[PDB]
């Protein structure tokens, strides 16, 4: 388009929330920056007593 | 005639009997509990 | 029975096959009331004060007329246009006269609570207040489209004869009342 | 969820629907046994009217359990949610 | 929450498009607010942890930024643009319990 | 049927771990043992959409994939649960079949995506102003409407009406009146529920008084909010203007807001005339601000009494002594020609013909 656009029409919301929420729940923190793939970094709190 | 539920905090009787959203009529709360059964049950004192 | 109010026609649409070739530029040049503007559209428009109507002429040998209050008046206006065209030197003829559309309106003189009508007739009564104040209702017997307003007036369109407008009004009236 | 279907002979629900209330869900304080149903759920075969097929939430286990409370809530996606707390 | 978000944002405060330059985009500040839940008609209310436990929801708070960007003019600023949602550790500074 | 007895009393039953079907009439097994998947392959399970399994999804035109991606991104930038996204994409895919829609210009497709997400959100009763969605699309409002009606007519799908209550609920929360921000004096902070209830009852009053049908709801709602806020403390808010109000709230007031407010004030005086104390006090448009709660307390009986004196568009409430007069009958069309000098009057002389030729040289 010749008329100028605004980035306001492309402020995505899901990617951050997904990228965080799933990262905590599944317990893997894959990161391309360091080529780091860490596992078992989260656990379910044990409510035996 | 309809089934009567109990709200979260106010515990004022609420009724749905439809596909309406689960929301208390007085407060904005959205949790409910079924009332205790009408029938009797029989227990052993052991 | 009626409320004593009869629907009133406001516009009539009719067309004819002239049956001969015509030149838009020649008609525009030789006619006082002709308007021609090919840069926008390749047709010649026509106006007469009696019957009060607007018409268009096309080089293919076609005419359309509108603005009359009755189908006989539209036919009279169209024949006047054909007379003008013939006296302009074109061997036009009045072939295949037809009526296309006519618009009527009426009133019931009481307020219309449109929400009830849309809640009882949503299938056909399209209501939307935001963009357009009036309610839109399409009904089948005959194939007419209706516009309805809170003041009690109604506009009817899509008919060929006044009997259709009357029949549609009489059918809708009980729905309007309740 | 459909209510417990009632036996035409004895005029009471069939054994497998013994504990269900009038709205098709258990009643707090009642005793459930093995192979009874807790929620008479049926879902439509869409996968002219779409037929439903039943998929009850049956109770398994080697011992009877007592129901303590039963809650209901709706998520934002208008999905109804039921949770039951069973006791021994 | 209190410093490292600010540090990251300052570390990537500005961006621009190579095509048709003189068009830019700058961040100014960033915040994390308080926990809440989305009501189904675009309103929100604060929620305690236990409600979230029962409803199987997630306990989180919104992330908001104030933005500067150009479109024909450069005088276009928003003050409370949300970007996402942050899980909240219980009893931390922003948790309802503290 | 039982092969041993021919009956149909077969009941599927399970022993401690043996699933089986037994003729309960005579006790004769007829089908026992089953085969099932395992948890070891459960984590290995995958999925292929049936359309991709049937070979579809390769026909998606670049513009079709662009449009569906637009549906997704539009849906997601409003934090909607994914159900809306998938329903809207299904609706857009359903639309794309008609040749007359795939054949269209770009802005047509954009507005199609807009109206599609609009109809889906309406289906779920979710309130949303068409203005905001028009704001989030490049196209213009008029073309938006034109295509909206085109598509609803083409598909004839249900159009649930826009409920006023839910719209009040959404729009009220938008304000910043309810927090002690530095930019606003604390004088103008209240209880959210009290404000909501005042505005809710005012809006229903406006509705029942025929103030809402066939018009924009946003200005009347804005007016009601302003008057409710003023009424919650008439001591000082009576000195504040609606223009000042929208400045404080950062809200774009509709142009007809003042007119809607004036209409509601006229209705307010018509209501105030009913009550004994109010009618004795001889109130006015301004001073009445401090009795709105009292009026609302007894709304129903007083308004029913007042109706016996209705509301209609004030423009046509000017006491029209004549309504739809019957025009004279002029259906006669003559015999063949009533006149002939008309053609002479409608044709140019050679002088004017040359004049027309030289007109646009
Ligand atoms: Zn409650
Ligand atoms: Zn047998």
């Amino acid at each position: 388009r010749a008329a100028q656009f605004d980035v306001v029409k492309h402020m995505r919301q899901d990617q951050i929330t997904n990228g965080m929420v799933n990262a905590i729940s599944t317990g893997n923190w894959s990161l391309k920056r360091f080529k780091m793939d860490r596992q078992g970094v989260t656990q379910v709190l044990s409510r035996l007593s | 005639q309809p089934m009567i539920y109990i709200c979260g905090e106010c515990h004022t009787e609420n009724e749905i009997k439809s596909r309406d959203p689960i929301r208390c009529r007085e407060c904005g709360y959205r949790i409910m509990y079924k009332k205790r059964t009408k029938r009797l049950v029989v227990f052993d004192a052991r | 029975g009626p409320s004593g109010i009869v629907p009133q026609l406001q516009n009539i649409v009719s067309t004819v096959n002239l049956g001969c070739k015509l030149d838009l530029k020649t008609i525009a040049l030789r006619a006082r009331n002709a308007e021609y503007n090919p840069k926008r559209f390749a047709a010649v428009i026509m106006r007469i004060r009696e019957p009060r109507t607007t018409a268009l002429i096309f080089s293919s040998g076609k005419m359309v007329c509108t603005g009359a209050k009755s189908e006989e008046q539209s036919r009279l206006a169209a024949r006047k246009y054909a007379r003008v065209v013939q006296k302009l030197g074109f061997p036009a003829k009045f072939l295949d006269f037809k009526i296309q559309n006519m618009v009527g309106s009426c009133d019931v003189k009481f307020p219309i609570r449109l929400e009830g009508l849309v809640l009882t007739h949503q299938q056909f009564s399209s209501y939307e207040p935001e963009l357009f104040p009036g309610l839109i209702y399409r009904m089948i017997k005959p194939r007419i489209v209706l516009l309805i307003f809170v003041s009690g007036k109604v506009v009817l369109t899509g008919a060929k004869v006044r009997a259709e407008i009357y029949e549609a009004f009489e059918n809708i009236y009980p729905i309007l009342k309740g | 969820v459909m209510g417990p279907m009632l036996d035409a002979a004895t005029r009471k629900p069939i054994w497998r629907h013994e504990i269900l209330d009038a709205d098709g869900i258990c009643s707090p304080g009642e005793k459930v046994e093995n192979k009874q149903v807790l929620v008479n759920k049926s879902m439509p075969t869409v996968t002219q009217q779409p037929q439903y097929k039943d998929v009850p939430i049956t109770y398994k286990g080697a011992t009877d359990s007592y129901i303590e409370k039963v809650m209901i809530s709706s998520n934002a996606e208008d999905a109804f949610l039921i949770k039951m707390l069973l006791r021994q | 929450i209190n410093v490292e978000i600010k540090k990251i944002m300052k570390a990537n405060e500005k961006v621009t498009s190579d095509a048709d330059p003189m068009w830019y985009l700058k961040y100014l500040n960033i915040y994390v607010g308080l926990p809440d839940v989305e009501e189904s008609f675009n309103v929100t209310r604060p929620v305690s942890p236990h409600e979230c436990r029962l409803r199987d929801m997630t306990y989180s708070a919104p992330i908001t930024v104030d933005i500067e960007y150009t479109r024909g003019s450069q005088r276009i600023i928003r003050n409370a643009l949300p970007i996402g949602r942050m899980p909240i550790m219980l009893r931390s500074s922003n948790c309802v319990l503290t | 049927r039982c092969p041993d007895c021919g009956s149909t009393e077969l009941v599927e039953d399970s022993h401690y771990s043996q699933s089986q079907l037994v003729c309960s009439d005579c006790g004769c097994v007829v089908t026992e043992g089953v085969l099932t998947t395992t948890f070891s392959d459960e984590g290995n399970l995958r999925e292929v959409t049936y359309s991709r399994s049937t070979g579809e999804n390769e026909q998606v035109s670049r513009s079709q994939q662009r449009g569906l991606r637009r549906v997704r991104d539009l849906c997601r930038v409003l934090q909607l649960p994914p159900t809306f996204e998938d329903t809207a994409v299904a609706y857009y895919q359903q639309a794309y079949r008609h040749s007359g829609i795939r054949a269209a210009r770009l802005q047509k497709k954009e507005v199609l995506v807009g109206c599609c997400v609009l109809i889906t959100c309406r289906q779920h009763n979710w309130p949303l102003t068409m203005g905001a969605i028009c704001t989030l699309l490049y196209a213009d409002l008029d073309v938006f409407s034109s295509t909206y009606m085109q598509i609803v007519k083409l598909l004839g799908l249900d159009v649930p009406s826009l409920c006023l209550a839910e719209l009040v609920k959404t729009y009220c929360s938008s304000f910043k009146l309810f927090q002690a921000s530095p930019s606003v004096p604390a004088k103008y902070v209240e209880d959210k529920e009290k404000m909501l209830s005042r505005t809710m009852q005012l809006v229903e009053l406006a509705n029942e008084t025929w103030l809402v049908t066939g018009r924009h709801p946003l200005p009347v709602i804005t007016a009601a909010t302003f008057l409710a806020w003023q009424s919650l403390q008439p001591a000082d808010r009576l000195s504040c203007s609606l223009a000042r109000f929208c400045k404080l709230a950062n809200v774009d007031l509709p142009y007809p807001a003042s007119s809607r407010l004036q209409e509601l004030l006229a209705v307010l005086l018509r209501m105030a005339e009913q009550l004994a104390w109010l009618r004795v006090l001889r109130l006015d448009k301004r001073s009445v601000v401090k009795h709105i709660g009292d009026l609302l307390q007894h709304r129903q009986s007083l308004v029913r009494s007042a109706f016996r004196d209705l509301l209609l568009p004030p423009c046509m409430l000017k006491s029209p002594k004549r309504i739809c007069p019957v025009p004279p009958v002029s259906t006669v069309t003559g015999d063949e020609n009533i006149s002939d000098s008309e053609i002479e009057q409608y044709l140019r002389t050679p002088q004017e013909v040359r004049d027309f030729q030289r007109a646009q040289a």
